[PDB]
Protein backbone atom coordinates (compact mmCIF):
# COMPACT_ATOMS: atom_id res chain seq x y z
CA UNK A 1 0.00 0.00 0.00
CA UNK A 2 0.73 3.57 0.80
CA UNK A 3 4.69 4.70 1.49
CA UNK A 4 5.41 6.42 4.71
CA UNK A 5 7.89 7.27 7.46
CA UNK A 6 7.52 3.35 8.75
CA UNK A 7 8.65 1.59 5.55
CA UNK A 8 11.37 4.55 4.78
CA UNK A 9 14.34 1.95 4.09
CA UNK A 10 12.43 0.27 1.66
CA UNK A 11 13.15 3.08 -0.76
CA UNK A 12 16.74 2.02 -0.27
CA UNK A 13 16.47 -2.11 -1.14
CA UNK A 14 17.38 -4.05 -4.13
CA UNK A 15 14.22 -3.76 -5.75
CA UNK A 16 14.14 -1.16 -8.91
CA UNK A 17 11.75 1.58 -7.68
CA UNK A 18 10.85 5.14 -8.99
CA UNK A 19 9.05 8.26 -7.80
CA UNK A 20 7.06 9.99 -10.03
CA UNK A 21 6.15 13.58 -9.58
CA UNK A 22 4.09 15.00 -12.16
CA UNK A 23 3.29 18.98 -10.42
CA UNK A 24 5.59 20.81 -13.13
CA UNK A 25 3.71 19.06 -16.09
CA UNK A 26 1.57 21.41 -16.41
CA UNK A 27 2.97 25.17 -16.06
CA UNK A 28 0.97 28.12 -16.98
CA UNK A 29 1.35 32.10 -16.15
CA UNK A 30 -1.67 33.77 -15.20
CA UNK A 31 -2.60 37.09 -17.19
CA UNK A 32 -5.30 39.77 -18.15
CA UNK A 33 -6.40 40.00 -21.42
CA UNK A 34 -6.57 43.52 -23.64
CA UNK A 35 -10.54 43.12 -23.04
CA UNK A 36 -9.30 43.00 -19.13
CA UNK A 37 -10.30 38.61 -18.94
CA UNK A 38 -7.75 36.48 -17.33
CA UNK A 39 -5.92 33.77 -20.08
CA UNK A 40 -3.15 31.39 -19.17
CA UNK A 41 0.09 30.79 -21.00
CA UNK A 42 1.74 27.03 -20.76
CA UNK A 43 5.08 27.14 -20.31
CA UNK A 44 7.70 24.02 -21.12
CA UNK A 45 7.20 21.91 -18.56
CA UNK A 46 8.72 18.27 -16.99
CA UNK A 47 7.97 14.80 -15.64
CA UNK A 48 10.61 14.39 -12.56
CA UNK A 49 10.97 10.18 -12.14
CA UNK A 50 13.34 9.64 -9.75
CA UNK A 51 15.11 6.20 -8.61
CA UNK A 52 15.85 6.86 -5.09
CA UNK A 53 18.49 4.12 -4.70
CA UNK A 54 20.66 5.35 -7.92
CA UNK A 55 19.53 9.02 -8.02
CA UNK A 56 19.18 8.14 -11.90
CA UNK A 57 16.54 11.28 -12.97
CA UNK A 58 14.33 10.34 -16.27
CA UNK A 59 13.56 14.25 -16.79
CA UNK A 60 10.84 13.63 -19.54
CA UNK A 61 10.19 17.48 -21.01
CA UNK A 62 6.79 18.85 -21.56
CA UNK A 63 6.97 20.92 -24.62
CA UNK A 64 3.97 23.26 -24.75
CA UNK A 65 3.10 22.03 -28.20
CA UNK A 66 1.39 18.83 -26.43
CA UNK A 67 -1.53 21.15 -24.73
CA UNK A 68 -2.81 23.33 -27.98
CA UNK A 69 -6.58 22.42 -28.94
CA UNK A 70 -6.70 20.22 -26.04
CA UNK A 71 -9.39 20.97 -22.95
CA UNK A 72 -9.11 19.97 -19.32
CA UNK A 73 -5.48 20.46 -19.03
CA UNK A 74 -4.95 20.05 -15.55
CA UNK A 75 -6.62 15.94 -16.00
CA UNK A 76 -5.07 15.71 -19.74
CA UNK A 77 -1.59 16.53 -17.51
CA UNK A 78 -2.13 13.26 -15.12
CA UNK A 79 -2.97 11.13 -18.15
CA UNK A 80 -0.05 12.52 -20.12
CA UNK A 81 2.35 11.92 -17.49
CA UNK A 82 1.08 7.96 -17.21
CA UNK A 83 1.94 7.48 -20.72
CA UNK A 84 4.96 8.86 -20.83
CA UNK A 85 6.05 6.56 -17.92
CA UNK A 86 4.69 3.68 -19.45
CA UNK A 87 6.55 4.87 -22.21
CA UNK A 88 9.44 4.98 -19.91
CA UNK A 89 9.19 1.49 -18.36
CA UNK A 90 8.46 -0.38 -22.17
CA UNK A 91 11.28 1.72 -23.22
CA UNK A 92 13.97 -0.08 -20.13
CA UNK A 93 15.11 -3.77 -20.92
CA UNK A 94 13.07 -6.33 -18.29
CA UNK A 95 15.98 -5.87 -16.03
CA UNK A 96 15.77 -2.50 -15.06
CA UNK A 97 12.09 -1.85 -15.29
CA UNK A 98 10.40 -1.05 -11.75
CA UNK A 99 8.94 -3.41 -8.85
CA UNK A 100 7.39 -0.31 -7.72
CA UNK A 101 6.09 2.99 -8.78
CA UNK A 102 5.44 5.78 -6.53
CA UNK A 103 3.54 8.82 -7.03
CA UNK A 104 3.91 11.91 -5.38
CA UNK A 105 0.07 12.69 -5.70
CA UNK A 106 -2.64 10.10 -5.10
CA UNK A 107 -4.63 11.66 -8.41
CA UNK A 108 -1.91 9.97 -10.12
CA UNK A 109 -2.88 6.83 -9.12
CA UNK A 110 -5.55 6.07 -11.25
CA UNK A 111 -3.88 7.15 -14.52
CA UNK A 112 -0.74 5.77 -13.68
CA UNK A 113 -2.50 1.69 -13.01
CA UNK A 114 -4.77 2.70 -16.33
CA UNK A 115 -1.53 2.97 -18.69
CA UNK A 116 0.26 0.27 -16.62
CA UNK A 117 -2.73 -2.48 -17.14
CA UNK A 118 0.14 -4.37 -19.52
CA UNK A 119 2.63 -4.60 -16.40
CA UNK A 120 0.05 -6.66 -13.62
CA UNK A 121 3.78 -7.00 -11.14
CA UNK A 122 4.24 -3.55 -11.08
CA UNK A 123 2.83 -2.30 -8.18
CA UNK A 124 1.71 1.55 -8.01
CA UNK A 125 1.59 3.47 -4.62
CA UNK A 126 0.83 6.78 -3.40
CA UNK A 127 3.21 7.62 -0.55
CA UNK A 128 2.30 9.91 2.70
CA UNK A 129 5.58 11.27 2.47
CA UNK A 130 5.27 15.11 1.53
CA UNK A 131 8.31 15.20 -1.43
CA UNK A 132 9.75 18.54 -1.91
CA UNK A 133 10.20 17.48 -6.02
CA UNK A 134 7.61 20.53 -7.13
CA UNK A 135 11.26 22.29 -6.55
CA UNK A 136 13.03 20.08 -9.02
CA UNK A 137 12.60 23.47 -11.57
CA UNK A 138 15.23 25.43 -8.78
CA UNK A 139 17.54 23.50 -9.79
CA UNK A 140 19.25 25.77 -12.58
CA UNK A 141 20.42 22.66 -14.91
CA UNK A 142 16.70 21.19 -14.81
CA UNK A 143 15.37 24.78 -15.60
CA UNK A 144 17.84 25.46 -18.46
CA UNK A 145 16.91 22.08 -20.08
CA UNK A 146 13.56 22.61 -19.83
CA UNK A 147 12.84 25.98 -20.64
CA UNK A 148 15.20 25.83 -23.51
CA UNK A 149 13.38 22.87 -25.01
CA UNK A 150 12.10 23.44 -28.62
CA UNK A 151 10.89 20.02 -28.69
CA UNK A 152 9.10 16.55 -26.61
CA UNK A 153 13.00 15.59 -25.08
CA UNK A 154 13.99 12.73 -22.22
CA UNK A 155 17.51 14.00 -20.60
CA UNK A 156 18.95 11.48 -18.25
CA UNK A 157 20.71 13.20 -15.11
CA UNK A 158 22.11 11.49 -11.77
CA UNK A 159 20.45 13.66 -9.02
CA UNK A 160 23.20 13.09 -6.54
CA UNK A 161 26.17 13.99 -8.87
CA UNK A 162 28.69 11.75 -7.61
CA UNK A 163 27.95 11.51 -3.91
CA UNK A 164 27.14 8.12 -3.70
CA UNK A 165 30.64 7.54 -4.09
CA UNK A 166 30.96 8.34 -0.47
CA UNK A 167 27.55 8.20 1.63
CA UNK A 168 24.75 5.81 0.95
CA UNK A 169 21.35 6.14 -0.75
CA UNK A 170 19.66 6.75 2.48
CA UNK A 171 22.06 10.01 3.51
CA UNK A 172 21.64 10.80 -0.27
CA UNK A 173 17.92 11.02 -0.63
CA UNK A 174 17.87 12.80 2.82
CA UNK A 175 20.51 15.48 1.48
CA UNK A 176 18.58 15.78 -1.84
CA UNK A 177 14.92 16.26 0.11
CA UNK A 178 17.10 18.89 2.47
CA UNK A 179 18.49 20.80 -0.38
CA UNK A 180 14.75 20.57 -2.57
CA UNK A 181 12.71 21.30 0.84
CA UNK A 182 14.99 24.57 1.43
CA UNK A 183 14.23 25.36 -2.52
CA UNK A 184 11.15 25.12 -2.42
CA UNK A 185 10.73 27.33 1.19
CA UNK A 186 13.10 29.75 0.42
CA UNK A 187 14.58 29.69 -2.97
CA UNK A 188 16.52 32.78 -2.62
CA UNK A 189 18.17 31.91 0.37
CA UNK A 190 18.87 28.00 -0.48
CA UNK A 191 20.65 29.16 -3.32
CA UNK A 192 22.73 31.97 -1.97
CA UNK A 193 23.67 28.97 0.70
CA UNK A 194 24.41 27.30 -2.29
CA UNK A 195 26.66 29.45 -3.87
CA UNK A 196 27.92 31.97 -1.47
CA UNK A 197 31.30 30.82 -2.04
CA UNK A 198 32.85 30.80 -5.17
CA UNK A 199 35.85 28.69 -4.62
CA UNK A 200 33.39 25.88 -4.63
CA UNK A 201 31.72 25.21 -8.29
CA UNK A 202 29.15 22.92 -9.95
CA UNK A 203 31.36 20.56 -12.25
CA UNK A 204 29.62 20.90 -16.22
CA UNK A 205 28.65 17.27 -15.53
CA UNK A 206 26.80 17.79 -11.89
CA UNK A 207 23.46 19.47 -10.89
CA UNK A 208 25.06 20.40 -7.03
CA UNK A 209 28.15 22.33 -5.79
CA UNK A 210 31.79 19.84 -5.45
CA UNK A 211 31.39 20.37 -1.46
CA UNK A 212 33.90 18.53 0.98
CA UNK A 213 32.33 16.27 3.60
CA UNK A 214 32.91 18.82 5.99
CA UNK A 215 30.94 21.87 3.59
CA UNK A 216 28.10 19.55 3.26
CA UNK A 217 27.60 18.91 6.87
CA UNK A 218 27.96 23.69 7.29
CA UNK A 219 25.62 23.80 4.16
CA UNK A 220 22.79 21.02 5.78
CA UNK A 221 23.01 22.52 8.55
CA UNK A 222 22.53 26.50 6.48
CA UNK A 223 19.64 24.26 4.90
CA UNK A 224 17.82 23.06 8.27
CA UNK A 225 18.35 26.98 9.71
CA UNK A 226 16.81 28.34 6.33
CA UNK A 227 14.01 25.82 6.90
CA UNK A 228 13.16 26.54 10.93
CA UNK A 229 13.65 30.28 10.28
CA UNK A 230 10.61 30.32 7.69
CA UNK A 231 8.16 27.99 9.71
CA UNK A 232 8.73 30.47 11.95
CA UNK A 233 7.57 32.86 10.43
CA UNK A 234 5.09 31.38 7.93
CA UNK A 235 3.32 30.23 11.54
CA UNK A 236 4.32 33.27 14.03
CA UNK A 237 5.93 30.57 16.16
CA UNK B 1 -52.36 -20.01 -13.18
CA UNK B 2 -49.99 -22.09 -11.21
CA UNK B 3 -49.42 -23.51 -8.00
CA UNK B 4 -46.28 -24.69 -5.83
CA UNK B 5 -47.60 -27.41 -3.30
CA UNK B 6 -45.30 -27.84 -0.29
CA UNK B 7 -45.27 -31.68 0.96
CA UNK B 8 -45.51 -30.20 4.38
CA UNK B 9 -44.10 -27.24 6.90
CA UNK B 10 -42.13 -29.14 9.69
CA UNK B 11 -39.97 -26.25 10.64
CA UNK B 12 -41.35 -22.49 11.42
CA UNK B 13 -39.91 -19.99 8.28
CA UNK B 14 -40.78 -16.97 7.09
CA UNK B 15 -41.93 -17.62 3.11
CA UNK B 16 -41.31 -15.33 0.33
CA UNK B 17 -43.26 -15.60 -3.36
CA UNK B 18 -41.99 -12.42 -5.21
CA UNK B 19 -42.26 -9.25 -3.37
CA UNK B 20 -44.29 -11.07 -0.84
CA UNK B 21 -43.90 -12.67 2.50
CA UNK B 22 -46.09 -15.17 4.80
CA UNK B 23 -45.24 -16.79 8.59
CA UNK B 24 -45.80 -20.24 8.48
CA UNK B 25 -45.51 -21.98 12.43
CA UNK B 26 -43.52 -25.15 13.46
CA UNK B 27 -45.79 -28.02 11.63
CA UNK B 28 -48.45 -25.99 10.65
CA UNK B 29 -51.02 -27.38 8.13
CA UNK B 30 -49.17 -25.08 4.78
CA UNK B 31 -49.30 -27.42 1.39
CA UNK B 32 -48.36 -24.41 -0.96
CA UNK B 33 -48.97 -21.56 -3.09
CA UNK B 34 -51.54 -21.06 -5.79
CA UNK B 35 -52.57 -18.15 -8.10
CA UNK B 36 -48.94 -17.45 -9.18
CA UNK B 37 -49.24 -15.83 -12.60
CA UNK B 38 -48.04 -17.36 -15.63
CA UNK B 39 -45.30 -15.28 -17.65
CA UNK B 40 -42.87 -14.46 -15.07
CA UNK B 41 -39.95 -15.87 -13.14
CA UNK B 42 -40.13 -16.05 -9.81
CA UNK B 43 -38.57 -16.39 -6.80
CA UNK B 44 -40.20 -18.90 -3.46
CA UNK B 45 -37.10 -17.89 -0.88
CA UNK B 46 -37.20 -18.69 2.94
CA UNK B 47 -35.83 -17.64 6.44
CA UNK B 48 -35.74 -20.03 9.21
CA UNK B 49 -37.60 -18.57 12.46
CA UNK B 50 -34.28 -19.80 14.80
CA UNK B 51 -31.82 -19.35 11.99
CA UNK B 52 -32.06 -16.16 9.79
CA UNK B 53 -28.75 -16.73 8.83
CA UNK B 54 -28.74 -18.28 5.53
CA UNK B 55 -31.92 -16.56 3.10
CA UNK B 56 -32.13 -18.48 0.37
CA UNK B 57 -34.47 -19.88 -2.65
CA UNK B 58 -35.61 -20.95 -5.87
CA UNK B 59 -36.22 -18.98 -9.12
CA UNK B 60 -38.10 -20.46 -11.58
CA UNK B 61 -40.75 -20.60 -14.26
CA UNK B 62 -44.07 -22.33 -14.19
CA UNK B 63 -44.61 -23.01 -17.67
CA UNK B 64 -41.42 -25.17 -17.64
CA UNK B 65 -42.39 -27.81 -15.31
CA UNK B 66 -44.17 -28.94 -12.42
CA UNK B 67 -42.02 -27.54 -9.39
CA UNK B 68 -42.97 -28.38 -5.55
CA UNK B 69 -41.06 -27.99 -1.94
CA UNK B 70 -40.55 -30.58 0.40
CA UNK B 71 -38.35 -30.20 3.65
CA UNK B 72 -35.18 -32.28 4.00
CA UNK B 73 -34.30 -32.91 7.68
CA UNK B 74 -30.94 -34.56 6.73
CA UNK B 75 -29.61 -30.90 4.79
CA UNK B 76 -31.93 -28.85 7.12
CA UNK B 77 -33.58 -26.92 3.99
CA UNK B 78 -37.10 -26.97 2.16
CA UNK B 79 -35.83 -27.84 -1.39
CA UNK B 80 -37.42 -27.32 -4.50
CA UNK B 81 -38.16 -30.59 -6.93
CA UNK B 82 -39.71 -31.14 -10.11
CA UNK B 83 -42.20 -33.97 -10.23
CA UNK B 84 -42.44 -35.62 -13.76
CA UNK B 85 -45.82 -37.30 -13.35
CA UNK B 86 -48.40 -34.67 -14.61
CA UNK B 87 -51.60 -36.92 -13.52
CA UNK B 88 -49.94 -37.39 -10.00
CA UNK B 89 -48.99 -33.17 -9.25
CA UNK B 90 -52.09 -32.69 -10.71
CA UNK B 91 -54.20 -34.72 -7.98
CA UNK B 92 -51.87 -33.39 -5.44
CA UNK B 93 -52.93 -29.81 -6.45
CA UNK B 94 -56.49 -30.80 -6.38
CA UNK B 95 -56.71 -32.74 -2.93
CA UNK B 96 -54.77 -29.76 -1.27
CA UNK B 97 -56.66 -26.39 -2.92
CA UNK B 98 -60.39 -28.43 -2.19
CA UNK B 99 -58.87 -28.41 1.69
CA UNK B 100 -57.95 -24.96 1.15
CA UNK B 101 -54.20 -25.39 2.89
CA UNK B 102 -53.00 -23.03 0.06
CA UNK B 103 -51.77 -19.91 0.30
CA UNK B 104 -52.95 -17.28 -3.03
CA UNK B 105 -50.21 -15.08 -4.60
CA UNK B 106 -51.61 -11.84 -3.46
CA UNK B 107 -51.47 -9.97 -6.95
CA UNK B 108 -53.20 -6.79 -6.80
CA UNK B 109 -54.91 -6.07 -10.30
CA UNK B 110 -53.64 -2.64 -10.89
CA UNK B 111 -50.21 -3.45 -9.59
CA UNK B 112 -47.26 -3.79 -12.34
CA UNK B 113 -44.21 -4.51 -9.38
CA UNK B 114 -43.20 -7.62 -10.23
CA UNK B 115 -43.19 -7.23 -14.23
CA UNK B 116 -41.54 -4.18 -13.54
CA UNK B 117 -38.98 -6.06 -11.48
CA UNK B 118 -38.65 -8.61 -13.94
CA UNK B 119 -39.21 -7.21 -17.53
CA UNK B 120 -35.84 -8.68 -19.24
CA UNK B 121 -35.24 -11.65 -16.77
CA UNK B 122 -35.81 -14.69 -18.25
CA UNK B 123 -34.77 -18.46 -16.81
CA UNK B 124 -32.84 -19.36 -19.63
CA UNK B 125 -30.42 -16.41 -18.83
CA UNK B 126 -30.91 -17.63 -14.99
CA UNK B 127 -29.67 -20.56 -15.41
CA UNK B 128 -25.99 -19.43 -17.07
CA UNK B 129 -25.18 -17.25 -13.88
CA UNK B 130 -26.42 -19.88 -11.69
CA UNK B 131 -24.97 -23.51 -13.26
CA UNK B 132 -26.90 -26.68 -11.99
CA UNK B 133 -28.08 -27.77 -15.30
CA UNK B 134 -30.07 -31.29 -14.07
CA UNK B 135 -32.19 -28.59 -12.31
CA UNK B 136 -34.91 -26.29 -14.32
CA UNK B 137 -35.01 -24.12 -11.35
CA UNK B 138 -31.98 -22.28 -9.40
CA UNK B 139 -31.02 -22.41 -6.56
CA UNK B 140 -29.57 -19.14 -4.54
CA UNK B 141 -28.55 -17.82 -1.19
CA UNK B 142 -27.51 -15.09 1.15
CA UNK B 143 -23.89 -16.35 0.76
CA UNK B 144 -23.24 -17.48 -2.64
CA UNK B 145 -20.13 -15.77 -4.05
CA UNK B 146 -19.68 -14.21 -7.67
CA UNK B 147 -16.99 -15.68 -10.46
CA UNK B 148 -15.31 -11.67 -9.62
CA UNK B 149 -15.65 -11.96 -6.02
CA UNK B 150 -13.44 -15.29 -6.38
CA UNK B 151 -10.65 -14.03 -8.47
CA UNK B 152 -10.08 -11.38 -6.12
CA UNK B 153 -14.00 -20.62 -4.16
CA UNK B 154 -16.15 -23.39 -4.76
CA UNK B 155 -16.96 -23.10 -8.26
CA UNK B 156 -20.19 -25.53 -8.75
CA UNK B 157 -21.58 -22.86 -5.93
CA UNK B 158 -20.79 -19.50 -7.89
CA UNK B 159 -22.89 -16.92 -9.27
CA UNK B 160 -21.75 -16.63 -12.83
CA UNK B 161 -22.33 -12.93 -13.71
CA UNK B 162 -20.40 -10.85 -16.42
CA UNK B 163 -17.30 -9.68 -14.84
CA UNK B 164 -17.25 -5.68 -15.15
CA UNK B 165 -13.75 -4.27 -14.29
CA UNK B 166 -12.96 -0.46 -14.88
CA UNK B 167 -9.37 -1.19 -14.86
CA UNK B 168 -8.73 -4.06 -16.48
CA UNK B 169 -7.93 -4.94 -20.35
CA UNK B 170 -11.50 -5.70 -21.21
CA UNK B 171 -12.44 -1.83 -20.83
CA UNK B 172 -9.45 -0.22 -22.02
CA UNK B 173 -8.46 -0.37 -25.91
CA UNK B 174 -4.08 0.12 -25.87
CA UNK B 175 -3.94 3.99 -26.91
CA UNK B 176 -7.24 5.31 -25.62
CA UNK B 177 -6.54 4.73 -21.69
CA UNK B 178 -8.00 8.36 -20.84
CA UNK B 179 -10.37 8.17 -23.42
CA UNK B 180 -11.64 4.85 -22.11
CA UNK B 181 -11.43 5.15 -18.25
CA UNK B 182 -13.25 8.61 -18.45
CA UNK B 183 -16.53 7.68 -21.22
CA UNK B 184 -16.91 3.80 -20.78
CA UNK B 185 -19.27 3.87 -24.13
CA UNK B 186 -16.62 1.47 -25.75
CA UNK B 187 -17.06 -1.00 -22.59
CA UNK B 188 -20.56 -0.85 -22.64
CA UNK B 189 -21.34 -0.60 -26.24
CA UNK B 190 -18.75 -2.76 -28.09
CA UNK B 191 -17.39 -5.07 -25.40
CA UNK B 192 -20.49 -5.39 -22.95
CA UNK B 193 -23.68 -4.87 -25.39
CA UNK B 194 -22.33 -6.05 -28.85
CA UNK B 195 -19.96 -8.25 -27.71
CA UNK B 196 -21.51 -10.42 -24.62
CA UNK B 197 -24.91 -9.46 -23.83
CA UNK B 198 -25.98 -9.32 -27.39
CA UNK B 199 -28.63 -6.97 -26.26
CA UNK B 200 -29.64 -4.18 -24.08
CA UNK B 201 -32.37 -6.57 -22.85
CA UNK B 202 -30.06 -9.41 -21.71
CA UNK B 203 -28.13 -6.24 -20.37
CA UNK B 204 -30.85 -5.36 -17.81
CA UNK B 205 -32.16 -9.27 -17.67
CA UNK B 206 -28.83 -9.44 -15.63
CA UNK B 207 -28.85 -6.44 -13.95
CA UNK B 208 -32.92 -6.92 -12.88
CA UNK B 209 -31.44 -10.19 -11.55
CA UNK B 210 -28.85 -9.23 -9.47
CA UNK B 211 -30.83 -6.45 -7.81
CA UNK B 212 -33.55 -9.14 -6.73
CA UNK B 213 -30.63 -11.35 -5.31
CA UNK B 214 -29.35 -8.53 -3.58
CA UNK B 215 -32.93 -7.70 -2.29
CA UNK B 216 -33.95 -11.07 -1.38
CA UNK B 217 -31.48 -13.23 0.08
CA UNK B 218 -28.66 -9.84 0.89
CA UNK B 219 -26.46 -11.24 -1.30
CA UNK B 220 -23.33 -8.85 -1.31
CA UNK B 221 -21.79 -10.04 -4.72
CA UNK B 222 -25.20 -9.80 -6.37
CA UNK B 223 -25.13 -5.88 -4.98
CA UNK B 224 -22.11 -5.56 -6.49
CA UNK B 225 -22.78 -6.69 -9.96
CA UNK B 226 -26.07 -4.58 -9.95
CA UNK B 227 -24.11 -1.49 -9.07
CA UNK B 228 -21.34 -2.54 -11.60
CA UNK B 229 -24.05 -2.19 -14.13
CA UNK B 230 -25.91 0.88 -13.35
CA UNK B 231 -21.98 2.85 -12.85
CA UNK B 232 -21.11 1.47 -16.70
CA UNK B 233 -24.46 2.96 -18.40
CA UNK B 234 -23.82 6.16 -16.42
CA UNK B 235 -20.34 6.73 -16.87
CA UNK B 236 -20.73 6.13 -20.52
CA UNK B 237 -21.21 9.60 -22.49
CA UNK B 238 -22.92 8.03 -25.91
CA UNK B 239 -25.99 5.56 -24.83
CA UNK B 240 -29.11 4.93 -27.08
CA UNK B 241 -32.04 7.27 -25.93
CA UNK B 242 -34.22 4.14 -25.39
CA UNK B 243 -31.71 2.22 -22.99
CA UNK B 244 -31.48 5.42 -21.31
CA UNK B 245 -35.24 5.87 -20.73
CA UNK B 246 -35.36 1.80 -20.14
CA UNK B 247 -32.91 2.08 -17.38
CA UNK B 248 -35.04 5.31 -15.54
CA UNK B 249 -38.13 2.59 -15.73
CA UNK B 250 -35.88 -0.35 -14.20
CA UNK B 251 -33.77 1.74 -11.19
CA UNK B 252 -37.21 3.31 -10.53
CA UNK B 253 -39.73 0.32 -9.57
CA UNK B 254 -36.53 -1.42 -7.78
CA UNK B 255 -35.93 1.83 -5.76
CA UNK B 256 -39.49 1.78 -5.13
CA UNK B 257 -39.56 -1.49 -4.21
CA UNK B 258 -36.35 -1.62 -1.39
CA UNK B 259 -37.09 -1.90 2.20
CA UNK B 260 -36.55 1.56 3.18
CA UNK B 261 -35.21 -0.09 6.43
CA UNK B 262 -32.44 -2.00 4.20
CA UNK B 263 -31.21 1.31 1.97
CA UNK B 264 -28.18 1.71 4.33
CA UNK B 265 -26.70 -2.05 3.07
CA UNK B 266 -28.44 -2.39 -0.89
CA UNK B 267 -27.62 1.15 -1.98
CA UNK B 268 -23.98 2.63 -2.26
CA UNK B 269 -23.43 6.08 -2.13
CA UNK B 270 -20.37 6.53 -4.12
CA UNK B 271 -22.30 5.22 -6.99
CA UNK B 272 -25.83 6.90 -6.87
CA UNK B 273 -24.15 10.20 -5.81
CA UNK B 274 -21.95 9.79 -9.16
CA UNK B 275 -24.74 8.29 -11.07
CA UNK B 276 -27.50 11.12 -10.29
CA UNK B 277 -25.01 14.03 -9.80
CA UNK B 278 -22.32 14.09 -11.60
CA UNK B 279 -21.79 11.39 -14.64
CA UNK B 280 -23.03 11.65 -18.19
CA UNK B 281 -26.38 10.53 -17.44
CA UNK B 282 -26.69 12.73 -14.29
CA UNK B 283 -29.92 14.62 -16.27
CA UNK B 284 -31.47 11.53 -17.86
CA UNK B 285 -32.83 9.77 -15.01
CA UNK B 286 -35.44 12.44 -13.95
CA UNK B 287 -37.77 9.39 -12.66
CA UNK B 288 -34.94 7.36 -10.48
CA UNK B 289 -33.79 10.60 -9.23
CA UNK B 290 -37.04 11.94 -7.79
CA UNK B 291 -37.75 8.58 -6.10
CA UNK B 292 -34.23 8.53 -4.73
CA UNK B 293 -34.45 11.79 -3.66
CA UNK B 294 -38.01 11.74 -1.87
CA UNK B 295 -37.27 8.29 -0.60
CA UNK B 296 -33.33 8.49 0.18
CA UNK B 297 -32.26 11.79 0.78
CA UNK B 298 -30.00 10.84 3.61
CA UNK B 299 -28.22 8.74 1.13
CA UNK B 300 -27.34 11.89 -1.33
Amino acid sequence: GAMNSSNYAELFNNDIKLFVDDTNVYRVTVHKTFEGNVATKAINGCIFTLNPKTGHLFLKIIHTSVWAGQKRLSQLAKWKTAEEVSALVRSLPKEEQPKQIIVTRKAMLDPLEVHMLDFPNIAIRPTELRLPFSAAMSIDKLSDVVMKATEPQMVLFNIYDDWLDRISSYTAFSRLTLLLRALKTNEESAKMILLSDPTITIKSYHLWPSFTDEQWITIESQMRDLILTEYGRKYNV
Amino acid sequence: MNTVPFTSAPIEVTIGIDQYSFNVKENQPFHGIKDIPIGHVHVIHFQHADNSSMRYGYWFDCRMGNFYIQYDPKDGLYKMMEERDGAKFENIVHNFKERQMMVSYPKIDEDDTWYNLTEFVQMDKIRKIVRKDENQFSYVDSSMTTVQENELSDPAHSLNYTVINFKSREAIRPGHEMEDFLDKSYYLNTVMLQGIFKNSSNYFGELQFAFLNAMFFGNYGSSLQWHAMIELICSSATVPKHMLDKLDEILYYQIKTLPEQYSDILLNERVWNICLYSSFQKNSLHNTEKIMENKYPELL
